RNA sequence: AUUCCCACUGUCCCUAUCUACUAUCUAGCGAGGCUGUCUGAUCAGGCAUUGCGUAAGCAGUAGAGUAGCCGUUACGAUCUGCUGAGA
């Protein structure tokens, strides 16, 4: 079992996946332990598959944490193309 | 285990429709939930009414106290019986079948509810 | 109830301007356009706590459509000209 502490984020998604991946069940939570104004959240993972061929571009920060794909109109901060 | 950018794609782009699938399927639920108590009431205000019936009938009731024929010619005449009033038949198909018939929380309650109390009044 | 994502904002960087009300003294006493509505209709105006740049009029045979006949009465939004005019 995998407990990992996480700090909320637009990133937090993509754990979570690559969790439930390697994962049977991935649940997170809040202990009233930890103080309601932080924004860490307390993640478990119970039964790993222990696959026999994992891949490694799976647990690569390189790829896992890839961008999602896309009158005053709203400021233009999302770069360009 | 594999790594696929179709189900990472699908799990992050969504966690909307999903969430409105699960309304729908409660919601539905619901109202078929809503349909069968309310067919229920039905049997029961039926069976009321129907015993009253049958009380008030008991209760008066001790108060009131083809042929055919053939001819010398070869030529045969069929005479058969006709029923006009078929209340006779339906009167006795009625006593005939009357016959027939007869969720974990993590603190104490107490202190969760303090917790509870100190979070709320601060908004 | 709490935490993260996007969008917005005078909350702030960082204040500035306007209206209403208030405060002061004196006499006496004294602890151009639009919505709704109204002037019978245009024109021109009033009200709704600023409510939220081409005039009036005339003409055209051009003009959505309303209204006369099987070349043709009339009404007519809109558009064009007098008109960078009118105020």
């Amino acid at each position: 079992t995998f407990v990992t502490k996480i700090f909320r984020s637009k990133d937090y998604n993509k754990l979570i996946w690559v969790f439930q991946q390697l994962f049977e069940k991935v649940e997170a939570t809040k202990p009233p332990a930890s103080r309601n104004v932080s924004a860490e959240i307390f993640v478990v993972c119970k039964g790993f598959k222990a696959p026999k061929r994992l891949d490694p571009r799976l647990l690569d920060p390189k790829e896992v944490f890839e961008e999602l794909p896309d009158e005053k109109k709203v400021r233009k901060r999302q770069g360009y193309e | 285990v594999t790594f696929d950018k179709d189900s990472r794609l699908d799990y992050l782009t969504g966690f909307h429709k999903r969430k409105l699938q699960r309304q729908k399927k409660a919601q539905e639920f619901i109202k078929e939930q809503e349909r069968l108590r309310k067919i229920e009431e039905r049997q029961k205000i039926r069976q009321e009414r129907k015993e009253v019936m049958e009380e008030q009938l008991k209760t008066f009731k001790e108060s009131l106290n083809a042929i055919t024929e053939i001819y010398d010619d070869s030529t045969t005449v069929e005479l058969e019986t006709l029923e006009p009033n078929d209340n006779f038949e339906y009167l006795a198909q009625l006593n005939n079948v009357k016959l027939e018939k007869a969720k974990f929380r993590y603190l104490t309650k107490n202190e969760r509810r303090i917790n509870q109390r100190k979070a709320n009044d601060n908004k």
